[PDB]
């Protein structure tokens, strides 16, 4: 049938820790079984951005065995405070939506 | 220390055909799975205004004809076609690492057919030497293309020192330049000479063109 | 609506100092990067530094290290920059703009820094005269400060009008102005250029009349 999320994974998965100035960028990899199609939903703690600009525009997927894995990225160049929180990525293939989130920590000093 | 190189500082296009700007860095603009390049239009009077982000990224807003790609060192704007509004200058901007830097700048200009400037030459005024001055002025108006040379000479010999440049940009309305060249003498200078000459060399003509008073009339 | 608004053009002597102002609304000002850049006769640009109003953290070009100093009001929504030791390489235009996480996206209008020794001078206005067609023309020379305004016959003669960018020589602007009109109307007619120097407050009129 190969309609199955295998799982959701975010990378880095933890322990992200930037200053004033840095760039962020998370990779979030579904992997699936060969059917499914998938649609990528971010939430992020800043509302200083359009999801449109953080949120890679290009088709990022690639097929192997009987597996397929997709890739979505986010990217804020210059990081503030208001970017310190949770990210979350949510996998939907419209029979089911999987997610996960890793914390990133913003300090306040200039990036070297 | 990003040094950012781009290519032609000028061009002429015609309109409806392709333009190609490049850019070369010095080393990678490159990190994380992104190119950190950036591309800039500027009009006079305005700021500069972001037409493609991340080398590939359109803005909202920018006609699909503007196209960015490349990637590590080498990238590359195309305009295709050039609609009128085009006329401009673009810069290529990396934010790979600080500090942020820039290109110098590709000034596009449209192509039309080749124009001789038509020259025109003037005495001191009266009222100018009363004072104790004197300015000769040359026109050197409506001429395409861009590149021109203009040479003074005073009883057969030409004079360099004193000249003073000034140059239009590109006409909207004719796609033709214009320019001005001064020659500030003192009024004994000039009172002790008698022929005055601008001569202009341009595409268009193998010979110059040469306009010429007396001071005597 | 997001609008940054810069100070009005400086007309700073070399060795003095000035602070340039950006003030922001439309939007909350401690959130984003500030960011400056300058520009030296249309062309070319040149990242000076940031500022991030928050908790005030600033980066600078180390070209501009000795020379700029940003700072902030937070109470105002106002980003300074200072120029401190300053000369004719200091003559420019310097904007700020607004850096959004993605992509510089706001920008002020500019501001245009001079750098000069010269105080107010009007200019002088001298009359130039010499086909079907006859060029004539007007030379506006030793003025300060930029601009003037140069219109033939009150603004009644607009077309083959060619006034061309001042050139600054030992402290002061020099430009002309050609008009070609029909021969067949000059001398017959009067031609005059009108000259206007907001700075000194002054306007002349110069008739253009056969040698
Ligand atoms: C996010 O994923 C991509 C891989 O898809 C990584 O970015 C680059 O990947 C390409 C090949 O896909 C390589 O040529 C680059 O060298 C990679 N960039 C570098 C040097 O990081 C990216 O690194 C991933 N992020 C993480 C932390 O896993
Ligand atoms: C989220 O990621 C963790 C660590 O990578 C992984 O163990 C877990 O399976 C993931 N959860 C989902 C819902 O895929
Ligand atoms: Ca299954
Ligand atoms: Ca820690
Ligand atoms: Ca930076
Ligand atoms: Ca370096
Ligand atoms: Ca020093
Ligand atoms: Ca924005």
């Amino acid at each position: 049938p190969g309609y199955r999320i295998y799982d959701v994974v975010l990378s880095p998965s933890h322990g992200i820790e930037l200053s004033v100035g840095e760039k962020l960028v998370l990779n979030c990899t579904a992997r699936t079984e060969l059917n499914v199609g998938i649609d990528f939903n971010w939430e992020y703690p800043s509302s200083k951005h359009q999801h449109k600009k953080l949120v890679n525009r290009d088709l990022k997927t690639q097929s192997g065995s009987e597996m397929k894995k997709f890739l979505s990225t986010l990217t804020i160049d210059g990081v503030t405070r208001s970017d310190q929180g949770l990210y979350t990525c949510a996998a939907s293939s419209g029979l089911m939506t999987k997610k996960n989130s890793t914390f990133v920590r913003v300090h306040e000093k200039p990036f070297v | 220390d990003i040094v950012l190189t781009q290519s032609p500082a000028s061009l002429a296009v015609s309109l409806g055909q392709r333009a190609t700007i490049s850019c070369r860095a010095s080393e990678s603009v490159d990190s994380y799975g992104n190119s950190f390049m950036h591309w800039y239009q500027q009009k006079p009077g305005q700021p500069p205004k972001l037409l493609i982000y991340r080398a590939s990224n359109l803005e909202s807003g920018i006609p699909a004809r503007f196209s960015g790609s490349g990637s590590r060192t080498d990238f590359t704007l195309t305009i295709n076609p050039v609609e009128a509004d085009d006329v401009a200058t673009y810069y290529c901007q990396q934010s790979n690492e600080d500090p942020l830097t820039f290109g110098a700048g590709t000034k596009l200009e449209l192509k039309r057919a080749d124009a001789a400037p038509t020259v025109s030459i003037f005495p001191p005024s009266s009222e100018q030497l009363t004072s104790g001055g004197a300015s000769v002025v040359c026109f050197l108006n409506n001429f395409y293309p861009k590149d021109i040379n203009v040479k003074w000479k005073i009883d057969g010999s030409e004079r360099q020192n004193g000249v003073l440049n000034s140059w239009t940009d590109q006409d909207s309305k004719d796609s033709t330049y214009s320019m001005s060249s001064t020659l500030t003498l003192t009024k004994d200078e000039y009172e002790r000479h008698n022929s005055y000459t601008c001569e202009a060399t341009h595409k268009t003509s193998t010979s110059p063109i040469v306009k010429s008073f007396n001071r005597n009339e | 609506k997001v609008q940054l608004q810069q100070s009005g053009t400086e007309l700073v002597k070399p060795g003095a100092s000035v602070k340039v102002s950006c003030k922001a609304s439309g939007y909350i000002f401690t959130e984003y990067i500030i960011h400056w850049v300058k520009q030296r006769s249309g062309q070319g640009l040149e990242w000076i530094g940031w500022l991030y109003p928050e908790s005030n953290i600033i980066k600078y070009n180390e070209k501009f290290k000795d020379k700029a100093t940003l700072t902030a009001d937070k109470s105002s929504s106002t980003v300074y920059m200072e120029l401190s030791r300053l000369t004719s390489e200091d003559s420019a235009v310097y904007f700020c703009t607004r850096h959004d996480g993605t992509n510089f996206d706001y920008w002020g209008q500019g501001t245009t820094l001079t750098v000069s020794s010269a105080k107010t001078t009007p200019p002088s206005v001298y009359p130039l005269a010499p086909n079907s067609m006859v060029t004539l023309g007007c030379l506006v020379k030793g003025y300060f400060p930029e601009p003037v305004t140069v219109t033939w016959n009150s603004g009644s003669l607009s077309s083959g009008v060619h006034t061309f960018p001042a050139v600054l020589q030992s402290d002061l602007y020099t430009l002309s102005s050609s008009v070609t009109v029909p021969s067949s109307t000059w001398p017959s007619e009067t031609v005059t250029c009108n000259v206007a120097h907001p700075a000194s407050s002054t306007k002349v009129d110069k008739k253009i009349v056969p040698r």
